RNA sequence: AAGCAGCUUUACAGAUCAAUGGCGGAGGGAGGUCAACAUCAAGAACUGUGGGCGCCUAUAGAACUUAUAACGAACAUGGUUCUUGCCUUUUACCAGAACCAUCCGGGUGUUGUCUCCAUAGAAACAGGUAAAGCUGUCCGUUACUGUGGGCUUGCCAUAUUUUUUGGAACUUUUC
């Protein structure tokens, strides 16, 4: 299947992991384990954030998926 | 899948494992695996009392292999 | 060839396009006691290396070398031997299973071999015109047939009366070479097309034989 | 700086990896490569290259519409008019290359091609000491002929990882029409055939060692590639690694299961033919003779794929390359091989011990690079590198050397230079660079001026460090000069300008040798008539603008003997005996090859600085050597041995032990030079039978008097050893159809020598492979001579291997036998003329 | 698939992680895999505690990294 | 490579039957042994002019390169200046060079026609250049359904160690 994951490509999404850390940026690449590879990426630990850049996650780490935002020209 | 790991390099060579609950080893590198199941001889446990042995650690424990000397 | 005058045994003769040939001096460079003797060093050599076994060569240009000395075969005699043949110059020279279904994508035709193969890549080894499907059109006087039997060697068994024939006409095709033209004229249109213009001329069909004969007496009227 | 790189980038073609993301992969040590590609002539090397840069750029504005639709096929990195005039590589060139793979991870690649041509070996082993790996191009219709053995071998010595290219298939279906069961047979001749020549290592397409690429329909094959982009769809993924195990190797499926029992029931063929040949046969069959509509069906069913009619019109040729190049896609077959076979760090010690010696110490931390190449670009000359250590940065101040002044091994040992500008080989154009890092190969402006031929580089900002680096050998080339010619300006009021040229010559042509003699008479010796005629034509075109005169060819002879000593000082306290001996065979053969005596290979002499238990424990293993003597051996010349047998060695051996040094100086200076015609001495031993020295020695024994009397006594030594006269001699490989074989032999018999060493039935195509031997001094003209008298068919190429110097007929000296001038000397004697012609050029 | 392949890329370059133990770990990647295993050198490794330490060669397990953080050249990559 | 679903269309019954949005259309196709008018080897880069919003496009001039790749897989004549024979000279020539011309041809664009052929139409209106739906309006199906076609798709199906059949659950103290 994964249609809908490719709709959601080039978005900026709000990403929770197993962790509770929320994880956030656009979508450049993705899995069938649910991989997925974020650019300019930001924590929000909690009041709190944290810089980091391409960030790479695995399946096991994440939890839910949620646009915040349409995708950017 | 089963990529056999590059641990030829460290065959019959001292080393400093760590395992998991904070445990870890010192022994003669003999024999690895797909799994990264280990061989090693003359095991010395770091408990700081240092206890000879004699052993097969298993791969899923590892977190990790270190050599001594350079 | 013709800018150093020396010729190929085959090959036309012109003149020397260098006139002087007159310098002649021994030397401690030039002299035949310090000249080792071996070889005729033929002209050949003089043309196949021109800036070699050639001093002070002059508008010469850089000659091919080496092509990769082709091997292909072709039969003339029978054409009932398959495409693909081993001809008689050429030297002598319970684990895992997968369901039947799939095969060579691309073998699902029994055979490879096909009527219009063997002509088909006896095609692909061709001169200019065949070997390419899509042309454009030429005057017929455009077209040079015989100018492919006078670029060839002779050989042997020919009288020397037509060999000379063939070292004239390599001698004009040569000169028609190296002299080229390149005219562009944009201001004229046909002498016909600008000339058939308002009243004096019509234009009509007639069979070539009746054209030629109105021809010969409007000339022989004219002179007269 | 800027500006300058925005009006450098508008004369670059661009591309479609940009520039930005392989500059950046260069930081990464195990990131990029380097890799050379060689072969014989015509072998399909700048025409591959040619495939990697079309995959490479977006838009290339050389294209004509003709060479888009590949008639003629496209040259890339034949820059040069010589290059495209003559129709053959002639200088490297390389290509710097991002190039992804079945991996998806992209690597920075430098590619280095090098010519095919004999007479340019020498530049291919500029490429051997650059690249990591090499690329040896094979055609499938040649096979393998003696220079891809020495190929394999110099290249298995060079220590280089190496890939075999079985090119030109599409000559095999299609010029030869060999049915699929022949053909698979052919290749397999060929892979036995080369392995043969490799020892250690046995090669097989499923190693993936070996491709099977056709430059001119332009398409690379490796068979995990085309396992993969095809069967890996049709069949599920953890059978497909080990069928590729069951492609090759006589395995024989039935229906949908494999046993290699014969072909027992019926319809039989092997795997790598019903899955690969059987198939491209079809690809070509169909793609000529099939109506294009039936066609399209085939590309859609089978390989999904659809065309435009614009694609069904061209002509035979151009649709069938569409097809090709469209079915089978952008090259990273080659990558994977190229990516998998070299591993940095099992050949790395070994390749740069063989140079810098084994030791090493002060790694990293250091700048440390090896100048190679001398390459004319438009602009001015540049200089091609290789980064072992350290940075490069534009406007550096860096130490230079030569390679010789490595030989002799603070204050007044530095010569040093500015580093312009570095580009990276962009082939016909150079892209503009910051900074050079680790690995990758680089050009330079500003350094050419410190040397000649190769260099060393380096910066080190520490003593101990200093001391430690070891310096690059000086590079080995492939083939000795060897062809003679004499040059005069043709008015010698120009004679400096014609120097200054013939120094830029000596840079950019490794293998010349230009020698000034008493007479202003320029000597040049170079490999071949090819090669020194690419020297006269840039000598008279783009360097030296002067009309110059040039001699009748010839060649450099050698002096030896075939067998006591009496001597004087000039101060006579001093008396010098020294024996002549002719040398044997075996030794002479194992002194001219180069080797580090490893396996069971012979030692040479070269590393005498071994105990010399060992360099006698070799000579008395061996040749049965006499014990005393291999422990008397005292060195190695320019040349053949030297030892030291006489009873005053024990007498005074200390004594002799001052003037060691002196003797080994003005040794070499002798047979440096000869008695004869002042040339080199070649297979003669020396022994020193007696040593007379003045007594209580008050500054008396001095080198202006020892060496000039040892000189003497080597030369009238060789005097009285009845000395002969010794000629080189080219191996010759021509190729020529059966029926063309007395021919040939004629020629043989008209020339000198007339000696053919092997003649050879190549298997599959209608060729002899004839091996012969040839005077060089009669070899002028006969690549033409075979040429023109077989009518085209057939080839011949001069190579110059083993080094080996024939005896010359002629008598060495007899007054008698010579006859009257312009007229080519008898075959009786030879020697007398070749030696006294030399002579009244000498004086 | 992509998300594997970024990594291999990235070997040679200086990465940070976190593993499913709490610690971040930094330094040079030498190889990779499928898996997600890694080997790396002069790596610097930073616990929840705030405890820095040394370890001159690693290897990993896959399963026991969280994610990881990669060079922003990275980006521009092909997909 | 079958079927299912999704996508694109489609003969369509359709929602709307509004504002929309998409794709095309606001000047047809092929062929002239039809003519007129301009040009005409290709490419990077320098200078000037004009248009549109420092950039882009067109034209002219100069330099460099390519094998002068072949406006023509053809090649014919003349003039001038030189060098060769001439003894005559005229006609003509002999056989090389260089600079010019002339002649037989070609393709490209554009404009006006001619012959054969095509069916919607919205091919309707207004703006200008060297050019055109180039622009604005505009209209044909139509932007959301079900029947019918094609694919660019699912990547093709793993509960036992490196991701999707869990080592989780639970408690307590510190700030
Ligand atoms: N028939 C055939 N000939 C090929 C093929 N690939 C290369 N060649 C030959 O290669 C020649 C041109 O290739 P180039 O790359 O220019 O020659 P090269 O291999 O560089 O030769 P060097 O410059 O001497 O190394 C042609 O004359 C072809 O004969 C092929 O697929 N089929
Ligand atoms: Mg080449």
């Amino acid at each position: 299947h994964s249609s809908r994951l490719a709709n959601l490509i080039d978005y900026k999404l709000r990403v929770l992991t197993q962790d509770g850390r929320v994880y956030i940026g656009q979508l450049m690449a993705f899995d069938k384990h649910m991989n997925l590879v974020l650019n300019e990426c930001i924590e929000e630990r909690v009041v709190e954030k944290r810089v980091l850049g391409l960030t790479i996650l695995r399946g096991e780490q994440i939890l839910s998926t949620v646009v915040e935002d349409k995708p950017l020209l | 899948m089963v990529s056999t790991p590059e641990l030829k390099k460290y065959m019959d060579k001292k080393i400093l494992l760590n395992i998991n609950g904070s445990r870890k080893v010192a022994g003669i590198l003999r024999g690895y695996d797909i799994f990264l199941n280990v061989v090693l001889d003359d095991a010395m446990e770091i408990n700081a009392n240092n206890h000879q042995l004699g052993t097969v650690i298993r791969g899923n424990s590892i977190i990790s292999l270190e050599a001594l000397d350079a | 060839g013709k800018a150093l005058n020396n010729a190929i045994p085959g090959g036309p003769k012109f003149e020397p396009l260098y006139p002087r040939e007159e310098e002649e001096d021994y030397n401690e460079f030039n002299s035949i006691d310090r000249v080792i003797f071996r070889v005729p060093i033929r002209s050949e050599y003089k043309v196949a290396f021109p800036h070699l076994y050639n001093s002070r060569p002059r508008s010469v240009r850089i000659p091919w070398y080496n092509n990769p000395v082709s091997c292909i075969i072709q039969n003339d005699e029978e054409y009932d031997t398959p495409a693909l043949f081993f001809d008689p110059s050429l030297n002598p020279i319970g684990d895992f299973t997968l369901p039947e279904d799939f095969a060579p994508l691309l073998a699902e035709e029994e055979e490879l071999i096909l009527p219009n193969t063997k002509d088909a890549m006896s095609l692909y080894h061709s001169p200019f015109p065949f070997n390419r499907t899509k042309g454009k059109m030429v005057r017929a006087q455009d077209v040079a047939l015989a100018k492919k039997w006078f670029l060839q060697h002779p050989d042997e068994e020919y009288p020397v009366k037509v060999k000379v024939s063939y070292q004239k006409l390599l001698k004009n095709y040569v000169l028609n070479e190296l002299h080229p033209t390149l005219p562009t004229n944009h201001n004229k249109t046909k002498l016909l097309k600008s000339l058939k213009n308002t009243k004096y001329f019509q234009q009509t069909t007639i069979d070539w034989v009746e054209a030629g004969l109105q021809l010969c007496r409007q000339g022989h009227n004219m002179l007269n | 700086e800027h500006t300058i790189f925005t009006q450098l980038k508008k004369n670059i073609p661009k591309t479609r990896y940009n520039r930005d993301y392989m500059l950046s992969m260069a930081n990464i040590p195990e990131r990029i490569i380097n890799v050379g590609v060689i072969g014989p002539l015509h072998s399909g090397k700048t025409s591959l290259m040619d495939l990697l840069v079309i995959d490479s750029h977006k838009r290339i504005p050389d294209m004509s519409k003709n060479v888009e639709l590949g008639w003629k096929p496209l040259r890339y990195l034949d820059n040069l008019k010589q290059e495209i005039d003559r129709g053959l590589s002639i200088k490297l060139n390389g290509s710097t290359l991002l190039c992804t793979d079945l991996e998806s991870k992209s690597r920075m690649i430098n590619f280095l091609d090098a010519p095919g041509h004999v007479n340019f070996m020498d530049e291919t082993a500029v490429a051997l000491a650059a690249s990591d790996l090499v690329l040896i191009v094979i055609d499938v219709v040649e096979g393998v002929t003696f220079v891809v053995e020495q190929l394999i071998k110099q290249s298995i010595k060079n220590n280089v990882a190496m890939c075999f290219v079985i090119n030109k298939l599409d000559r095999l279906i299609l010029d030869l029409k060999l049915p699929p069961m022949d053909a698979y047979l052919k290749l397999n001749h060929i892979i036995a055939n080369i392995n043969s020549f490799t020892k250690g290592n046995v090669f097989s397409p499923i190693d993936n060692n070996i491709i099977f690429a056709s430059t001119k329909l332009g398409f690379t094959f490796t068979i995990k590639e085309f396992v993969s982009y095809y069967y890996a769809h049709s069949i599920p993924s953890s059978k497909i690694d080990d069928f590729t195990t069951r492609l090759w190797g006589s395995v024989y499926y039935h229906k949908g299961n494999f046993r290699t029992k014969p072909f027992e029931n019926v319809e039989k063929y092997p795997t790598f033919v019903e899955f690969i040949l059987i198939p491209l046969y079809k690809i070509f069959s169909y793609a000529l003779s099939m109506e294009k509509d039936k066609l399209k069906n085939l590309l859609r069913s089978n390989f999904r794929v659809n065309l435009s009619q614009e694609a069904l019109q061209y002509d035979p040729q151009p649709f069938l390359k569409h097809v090709l190049q469209l079915i089978f896609r952008q090259q990273t077959g080659l990558v994977d091989a190229i990516t998998r076979c070299y591993q940095p760090f099992e050949l790395f010690d070994n390749k740069t011990a063989h140079l810098s010696i084994p030791g090493k110490s002060t790694p990293e931390g250091t700048l440390w690079a090896h100048v190679l190449k001398t390459v004319d670009y438009g602009g001015a000359e540049w200089s091609l590198v290789r980064i072992y250590s350290g940075l490069l940065k534009r406007g550096d101040t860096v130490r230079i050397l030569d390679t010789s002044q490595s030989e002799s091994r603070e204050d007044d040992e530095t010569p040093s230079c500015e580093v312009e500008e570095i580009g990276l080989l962009g082939g016909r154009y150079v892209y503009p660079v910051h900074e050079a890092h680790k690995g990758q190969i680089v050009l330079i402006k500003g350094i050419s001026s410190a040397y000649i031929k190769s260099a060393t580089l380096y910066s080190v900002k520490s003593k101990e460090d200093m001391k430690q680096l070891k310096f690059f050998k000086p590079l080995d080339y492939i083939t000795e000069a060897v062809f003679k010619i004499v040059l005069q300006p043709l008015l010698p009021r120009e004679l400096p300008k014609l120097l200054d040229a013939l120094n830029k010559i000596s840079k950019y042509y490794p293998g010349v040798i230009i020698k000034v003699e008493e007479s202003g008479e320029h000597v040049i010796l170079g490999n071949g008539e090819l090669y020194m005629d690419c020297l006269l034509y840039d000598l008279r075109a783009s360097y030296a603008k002067i009309e110059i005169k040039i001699s009748d060819p010839l060649t450099v002879f050698s002096e030896s003997c075939s067998n006591s000593r009496l001597g004087e000082e000039n101060l006579p306290g001093l008396s010098i005996s020294v024996a002549a001996e002719p040398m044997d065979s075996k030794m002479i053969q194992d002194l001219s090859r180069n080797t580090l005596g490893k396996g069971q290979n012979c030692l040479d002499i070269d590393g005498i600085m071994d105990n010399p238990r060992k360099l006698s424990k070799i000579l008395r293993t061996e040749y049965g050597w006499d014990s005393l003597a291999s422990r008397n051996v005292w060195s190695f010349y320019n040349g053949n041995v030297l030892i030291n047998d006489t009873l005053p060695d024990e007498i005074s051996p200390e004594l002799l032990s001052k003037y060691k040094e002196q003797i080994i100086q003005g040794f070499y200076w002798a047979v440096k030079e000869g008695p004869l015609a002042e040339e080199p001495i070649y297979g003669v031993q020396y022994k020193l039978l007696s040593i007379s020295v003045p007594s209580d020695v008050n500054i008396d024994v001095m080198k202006s008097q020892i060496i000039p009397l040892m000189k003497k006594a080597c030369y009238v030594g060789l005097l009285t050893a009845i000395p002969i006269l010794l000629e080189p001699i080219y191996e010759v490989d021509i190729t020529v159809h059966a029926p063309l074989l007395p021919i040939v032999e004629e020629l043989m018999k008209k020339r000198r020598g007339s000696r053919i060493y092997k003649t050879i039935k190549v298997a599959g195509t209608p060729l002899l492979e004839v091996r012969g031997q040839v005077p060089v001094i009669e070899s002028a003209g006969f690549e033409t001579d075979l040429r023109l008298s077989t009518n085209g068919l057939g080839m011949c190429q001069l190579y110059f291997w083993h080094k080996i110097w024939r005896k010359v007929p002629g008598d060495v000296l007899d007054k008698d036998a010579f006859i009257p001038k312009l007229k080519p000397a008898p075959i009786n004697s030879l020697s007398r003329d070749f030696v006294m012609k030399t002579r009244r050029r000498k004086g | 698939g992509i998300p594997v392949k970024l990594l291999n890329e990235a070997q040679g370059h200086i990465v940070s992680l976190e593993l499913t133990t709490g610690a971040t770990y930094r330094g040079k990647l030498v190889e990779s895999e499928d898996s997600m295993n890694v080997q790396l050198r002069d790596v610097i490794a930073t616990e929840p505690q705030g405890a820095v330490t040394h370890m001159d060669q690693i290897f990993v397990r896959g399963s026991q990294i969280k994610f990881i953080v990669v060079p922003d050249l990275l980006k521009n990559a092909p997909l």
